[PDB]
């Protein structure tokens, strides 16, 4: 995350971050249930074995609520393709349960129509993650959240050197510096409707972070609600 | 003119469905439909979409 804020205690319960090998955070990830993972397929490449941790704020410090889960299955979208990005979407099976408690819980899964007609269309959703801070910086080690604009789909498509399919969408800001970044691909954008906070994206893609005339490209969740419900059996 | 769900999301807490010409509120998994047919309780610890107090 470029710019933003810190998630505060309690604030970003539903982030995942997955682990490589060396403990080292590549990937954001949304908590679904105490069984599920939502997070892009292009994340499953960056690593060849992987876990998942919840609970985290900090990665310097051990604050006690931080818990390590290992995958059982990957259940990667069979139409993900490296080429344009199109369908980047995943959901991961624990072997164990999360338990829920601060810092540790699900975001919701809104129904299709409603969410792009009234989530979709509310002003702003929130991204967060331990990505990089700026284009060329190192990862956070501090969990952070931004609140992005939705795009108008128009202008997105001619902000993009690359196809926007339909399965994904754009948020973001076109020269204010604050955006999604590098590592934070594969994490949550959330949209808060009442006091509830329903998935909407997950973050997927930008050229480079935060420049100048271009926007955070994330999956379009509600293209794939079916998709997530049968992986989720 | 806005009417039904498109007039503030029908007094739903959540999803808003228009059926006929009435408006019907629903809620996502873990909550529950309250008595007056509009808000959501919800049914136990930790339920979805929520920032956690503790
Ligand atoms: C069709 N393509 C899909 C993948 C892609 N990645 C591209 C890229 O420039 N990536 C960076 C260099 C890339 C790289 O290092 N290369 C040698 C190509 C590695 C990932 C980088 N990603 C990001 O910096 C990133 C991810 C992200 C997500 C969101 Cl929502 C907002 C901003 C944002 N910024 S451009 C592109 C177009
Ligand atoms: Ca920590
Ligand atoms: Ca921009």
């Amino acid at each position: 995350i470029v710019g933003g804020q810190e998630c505060k205690d309690g604030e970003c319960p539903w982030q995942a971050l997955l682990i490589n090998e060396e403990n080292e955070g590549f990937c954001g990830g949304t908590i679904l249930s105490e069984f599920y993972i939502l997070t892009a397929a292009h994340c499953l490449y960056q690593a060849k074995r992987f876990k998942v941790r919840v609970g985290d704020r900090n990665t310097e410090q051990e604050e006690g609520g931080e818990a390590v889960h290992e995958v059982e299955v990957v259940i990667k979208h069979n139409r993900f393709t490296k080429e344009t990005y199109d369908f980047d979407i995943a959901v991961l099976r624990l072997k164990t349960p999360i338990t829920f408690r601060m810092n540790v819980a699900p975001a919701c899964l809104p129904e299709r129509d409603w969410a792009e007609s009234t989530l979709m269309t509310q002003k702003t959703g929130i991204v967060s993650g331990f990505g990089r801070t700026h284009e060329k910086g190192r990862q956070s080690t501090r969990l952070k959240m931004l609140e992005v604009p939705y795009v108008d789909r128009n202008s997105c498509k001619l902000s993009s050197s690359f196809i926007i399919t339909q399965n994904m969408f754009c948020a973001g800001y076109d020269t204010k510096q604050e955006d999604a970044c590098q590592g934070d691909s594969g994490g949550p954008h959330v949209t808060r409707f009442k006091d509830t906070y329903f998935v909407t994206g997950i973050v997927s893609w930008g050229e480079g972070c935060a420049r100048k005339g271009k926007y955070g490209i994330y999956t379009k969740v509600t293209a794939f609600l079916k998709w997530i419900d049968r992986s989720m059996k | 003119t806005r009417k039904l769900c498109s007039l503030d999301n029908g007094d739903c807490d959540q999803f808003c469905h228009e059926e006929q010409n009435s408006v019907v509120c629903s809620c996502a998994r873990g909550y529950t439909l309250a008595d007056n047919g509009k808000a959501c309780i919800p049914t136990g610890p930790y339920p979805c979409g929520k920032q956690t107090l503790e």
